[PDB]
RNA sequence: AUAUAUUUAUUAAUAUAUUAUCUAUAUUAGUUUAUAUUUUAAUUAUUAUCAUAGUAGAU
RNA sequence: UGCUGACAUGAGUAACGAAAAAAAGGUAUAAACCUUUUCACCUAAAACAUAAGGUUUAACUAUAAAAGUACGGCCCCUAAUUAAAUUAAAUAUAAAUAUAUUUAAGAUGGGAUAAUCUAUAUUAAUAUUUAUCUUAAAAUAUAUAAUUAUAUUAUAUAUUAUAUAUUUAUAUAAUAUAAACUAAUAAAGAUCAGGAAAAUUAAUGUAUACCGUAAUGUAGACCGACUCAGGUAUGUAAGUAGAGAAUAUGAAGGUGAAUUAGAUAAUUAAAGGGAAGGAACUCGGCAAAGAUAGCUCAUAAGUUAGUCAAUAAAGAGUAAUAAGAACAAAGUUGUACAACUGUUUACU
């Protein structure tokens, strides 16, 4: 990676948007997510929130 | 060329994807003038001095027990 | 500007071989000098002691603790308050000391990863 | 100075392929290579073959590398000591992927 | 230069050549035509040289008769003024000279 | 009778015999500190007898060297300090940008040398692999940055 | 006023002996930034050092700054005699001056290069330069014994600097010498405390 | 003489005129700052 | 001066090959030049580039 | 000339934004990247240090190391100046607020000690500009209780010998280069009269904060919508030449570029040369052309007396005789109008 991200807070209110993103454009969201991810790591089921 | 991959003339820039940006977004210790000074929560310690030094006042120092 | 009607400046005035002083260094380096190759600087000479303090932000001198190496999941817990709430002042000292140096150990690590 | 209409499908095209002169034309000089049985150009060398003899020439009139002794002779301990590793910039690895952006010659077919 | 042909000036030999005393002078704050709105209120006036206003007494209380012990120029007051030194007090103060 | 750094030495040198602190110790008494440090990889500019940490960004010199002392044991007798710069970045164009964060790395002399153990063999450790999680970062490029007929074309 | 100070200019062993501020000594000086290596008669130094050092400065081998912190001592080393001493620095100098311009393709040659043919470095740190001195000075000490009781010694910043004391170090000439490998005490700021340090060890061989 | 290179920035200036503590220290500018919030910006002043 | 060869006995010498023509210190701050000092630190043939095709006469 | 989107046409057209390239190899992959070698361009710079600015652009994540002396900030103090601040009733005012005073802020400025290294703390008392001339003096020839002679002329350093203290200490005399340039000095010319503001010893301390630190900065890394011939602060800035930072070259350094390869019709730009003419051109000698030292002499009419005119023009000597770098140097007179030096429509 090369980041430095996971030793601070950075850009809070950034984080914070894309965290919770709106549920009615979930699928959208996924959509890509599902395409980037291989057959072998990928799942049908529904990844709930906690 | 300024990267050999790249033979002819992409909307690509020098450096960087954008050249533009929020502008509007909190100073660091890095930029503004030379008088620019920050800071990092890190020396409430001792005194400056009249001439432009520095007294440490070792009651306030931190010792970590 | 110089010219075809420039005349050429007169030389220097020379010191005369009498008046002169003789300079105060006359021995300079050796002509014989020769451009060795460098001579790169080795751990042999190093005692790295086996009980450096530096040892104590790793575990067992690994660079990296494996999924075996590491605690499991299930084997392990964090404490109960009411467990803490009867430890003595000191000893509750001791286990937050030990538990920010196990915090930096896996920070290191953490990082590294 | 500036067209006067939307030029049709038809002006635009008999004025591209119409002419011969902007049509491609067959390459009908192509012959044998002698030493090695394959397509060519006629009056041209081949290839294959004069870059194998370049490359033999490389290996034959070859200038010996030059290893420092001192470097050679490290251990890897002292040398991992001395020169640690170090990320690369995502230009440095854009770069050293050169299967990515660099063209090795094609080998043609073979002549009957 | 035929901006010097018409510079006439006169002459005073007996004037002061030297700087005036520096606890008598004060620095000359320049407002250049504007006054606190920040807006040009006397038109025409603007930046020269930095000069110091000289304290010159003009009520001359004091009393008593004291010696001058020189003449200068003030940059401001078209006069001249005179440094006069209390002959018995010992003091130094400006007064216009007549 | 003797001038400022040489009474400095020879208090540091006193501290360092009696097996006390080698430096003056503050009154500002932290009990339950929760700040951490990350021992780095030494740099090809440092010795072995250097050792250096990402440490808090509002950590002082003096406290990483009590820091030191108190939990480790060791004694750091001279300490330089490099607070980096923060680069922009941004998830993406759409996104807004921000710097990264400002990252204080202190760099610490010790009178005993410190090599660190040799980084383990892909086959050996799980985690200590980098080949996996490019390869999936690879595969992600690919198949979002994929358009039109790349689609077909195989995979890297 | 008095302009000129010790190091204002190049002293011979007259001057020394005149003066007597240190014993006959040299001092190395590292530089934390780039790497390279500073020579000097006094434990302090200035521009006009620099200069006679870096006087061929490009991007491999940049002409450094003076600021004080980034400068570190590499070395002290001790001699029988201030002649010796002011022979040894010369020596170095001329050293320098062989591998910046005179027969410089040939130190290149003998330098480590990373792919893409350059002088290794990391950031602007190369670290060949520091080892050229150690060789460097190795070359120089040898030179000036051939030339020619206190037996003479070479305090290191560091043991690791060495590059082997048996493949390096081990002459017959140094031993007949006594070279005896000594290091700084490092009880202390050795980088802050530095200069209290040098005047220690002057105090100690004297 | 060329134009289009009215902006010739300067970090100092910039943070007296448009920083924050600038909009906050005038009513004027306090007045601004609550208009952005209003809107729902996420900077409200350089 | 290094590396061969070699008269010769390591080393002189003989021969070619390569490589080199520096450098260091005075002369009251700095710089440059000049001369002494230091050192092996060389004095003619013939080129080349640049100077608007360097400029000029021809062609 | 409806709006949004998509896609056409012009069109595979114009263009690829001052430019020097070659080869060999990395690498049987390279016009375009790296390395080596040759050639070239910049060099009072396309160099080396920097300021400001900025998507970190860097020789990068294992990252831009500071108690202080040619480190800056921070800090102390102020300028211009600012301020929901300030002062039964500070004054004034539809409200806002404004003014005056205080007070706190405000660097572009001021600010202790230091390589024979240096110590800031607490406490007790008590400088506009500008010049460095003359003259005089010391000195080498003359000549040798002369006249000339031309240079020397305040500073900074090592050496030698002393001398005083006992091998430091400091004084003392002794020798010791041209040109720049610099710093502390002194004495000094003019009118345009030249900032602010922040004790002393003595005693006792002083375990040394934070922050900038890369690279880029006459630019592909800021401003210009672009890797934009525009804009962008400072010191350096080989030598050889010269009055000079002019002009030539250019040691070292740093470059040779997001177009190449051919081709060089008409035609356009940017240059060079041109027979006999010689302004016949033309609105108009527009453009181009034209320089018989640049030094030293010598320099009219007129006139406000200011070599203003004038760098006069011509002419002269030093150089040159067929000619044989660049660069400064471009005639004279009448008239209208405006005295002048200046200002103005940033983009007719």
């Amino acid at each position: 990676s090369g980041s430095y991200q996971h030793l601070s807070n950075v850009g809070s209110r950034v984080m914070k948007r894309l965290g919770n993103r709106p549920k009615n454009f979930l699928p959208h969201s996924e959509k890509f997510i599902k395409k980037s991810t291989p057959e072998f790591m990928k799942s049908d089921l529904k990844e709930v929130d906690e | 060329l300024t990267r050999p991959w790249k033979k002819y003339r992409d909307g690509e820039l020098f450096y960087g994807l954008s050249k533009v940006g929020n502008k509007r977004v909190p100073l660091t210790t890095k930029q503004g003038n030379k008088t620019m000074y920050k800071g990092t929560r890190a020396s409430g310690i001792g005194r400056h001095t009249k001439f432009g030094g520095y007294v440490i006042n070792w009651k306030k120092v931190r010792t970590y027990v | 500007a110089r010219t075809k009607f420039t005349k050429p400046k007169p030389k220097q005035p020379v010191l005369p071989k009498d008046k002169i002083r003789p300079p105060t260094q006359l021995t300079h380096h050796s002509n014989n000098l020769r451009i060795t190759e460098p001579i790169p600087p080795t751990t042999s000479n190093l005692r790295c002691p086996d009980d450096h303090p530096l040892w104590q932000f790793f575990s067992n001198k690994k660079f990296i603790r494996s999924a075996d190496d590491l605690p499991p999941s299930s084997h392990i817990r964090p404490w109960s308050i009411p467990e803490l709430r009867h430890k003595s002042f000191n000893d509750l000292h001791s286990l937050w000391y030990n538990c920010l140096r196990e915090q930096n150990v896996l920070a290191r690590e953490n990082h590294l990863l | 100075a500036v067209p006067k209409k939307k030029v049709s499908h038809q002006k635009k095209r008999q004025k591209l392929y119409g002419p011969g002169k902007k049509q491609l034309k067959m390459i009908h000089h192509l012959n044998k290579c002698p030493s090695c049985g394959h397509y060519k150009r006629a009056n041209t060398l081949c290839m294959y073959c004069v870059g194998q003899i370049s490359h033999i020439w490389k290996t034959h009139t070859a200038k010996e590398e030059i290893k420092p002794r001192q470097e050679e002779e490290l251990s890897e301990l002292d040398q991992r000591v001395l020169y640690p590793g170090r990320r690369d910039t995502k230009y440095t690895k854009d770069l050293k992927d050169k299967d990515n952006y660099l063209e090795r010659r094609v080998r043609t077919l073979k002549k009957d | 230069s035929p901006g010097l042909r018409w510079y006439r000036s006169p002459i005073y030999p007996y004037l002061y050549k030297g700087r005036p005393v520096r606890a008598l002078t004060v620095v000359r704050k320049k407002h250049g035509g504007r006054n606190n709105s920040g807006k040009i209120t006397v038109r025409h006036q603007g930046g020269g040289h930095r000069n110091r206003t000289r304290l010159i007494d003009f009520n001359r209380w004091e009393g008593g008769a004291q010696t001058v012990q020189r003449i200068e120029y003030d940059p401001g007051r078209s006069s001249h003024i005179a440094l006069l030194k209390h002959n018995t007090t010992g003091e130094l103060s400006y007064i216009i000279a007549c | 009778d003797i001038n400022v750094s040489e009474k400095i030495y020879k208090w540091t040198k006193a501290g360092i015999e009696q097996g006390k602190e080698h430096f003056k110790v503050g009154g500002n008494k932290v009990y339950f500190p929760k700040a951490r440090i990350i021992l780095l990889r030494p740099n090809a500019k440092h010795t072995p007898y250097q050792a250096k940490f990402i440490v808090p960004k509002s950590f002082n010199k003096l406290d990483l060297r009590d820091y030191l002392y108190h939990i480790y044991g060791l004694r750091a007798m001279n300490i330089t300090t490099q607070l980096l710069h923060g680069k922009f970045n941004r998830m993406n164009l759409q996104t807004t940008r921000f710097r990264e964060p400002q990252i204080k790395k202190m760099t610490i002399e010790m009178e005993e040398p410190f090599i660190w153990p040799e980084e383990p063999r892909p086959d050996e450790n799980s985690f200590w692999d980098s080949t996996t999680p490019d390869n999936m970062e690879k595969y992600r490029e690919e198949r979002l940055n994929c358009l039109g007929s790349d689609a077909n074309k195989p995979g890297t | 006023m008095k302009v000129n100070h010790s190091i204002s200019r190049f002293r011979p062993a007259s001057w020394f002996e005149k003066t007597k501020i240190i014993p006959p000594q040299v001092y190395i000086f590292r530089n934390l930034e780039y790497g390279q290596v500073l020579y000097s008669q006094f434990p302090n130094f200035s521009q006009t050092q620099v200069d006679k050092l870096f006087v061929r400065p490009n991007w491999s081998n940049r002409k450094p700054s003076l600021r004080r912190d980034i400068w570190k001592c590499m070395c002290v080393v001790n001699l029988q005699n201030y002649k010796q001493s002011v022979h040894l620095y010369q020596n170095l100098c001329r050293l320098r001056y062989l591998r910046d311009v005179a027969q410089r393709k040939e130190s290149d040659k003998l330098r480590k290069k990373d792919s893409n043919g350059h002088v290794w470095y990391s950031g602007q740190y190369r670290p060949t330069y520091c080892q050229e001195a150690v060789a460097d000075l190795r070359e120089s000490l040898l030179k000036v014994f051939e030339n020619a009781a206190k037996k003479p010694s070479i305090y290191w910043e560091d043991p690791w600097r060495m590059g082997d004391k048996d493949k390096h170090w081990n002459y017959d000439v140094f031993n007949a010498l006594g070279l005896e490998h000594k290091l700084i005490q490092r009880v202390g700021n050795i980088a802050r405390e530095e200069s209290v340090i040098l005047k220690e060890l002057a105090k100690l061989e004297s | 003489k060329s134009r289009g290179n009215t902006y010739q920035p300067s970090t100092l200036k910039r943070k007296r005129t448009f920083g924050f503590l600038a909009r906050a220290k005038s009513k004027q500018g306090s007045k601004i700052l609550k208009r952005r919030k209003l809107k729902g910006r996420w900077f409200l002043s350089h």
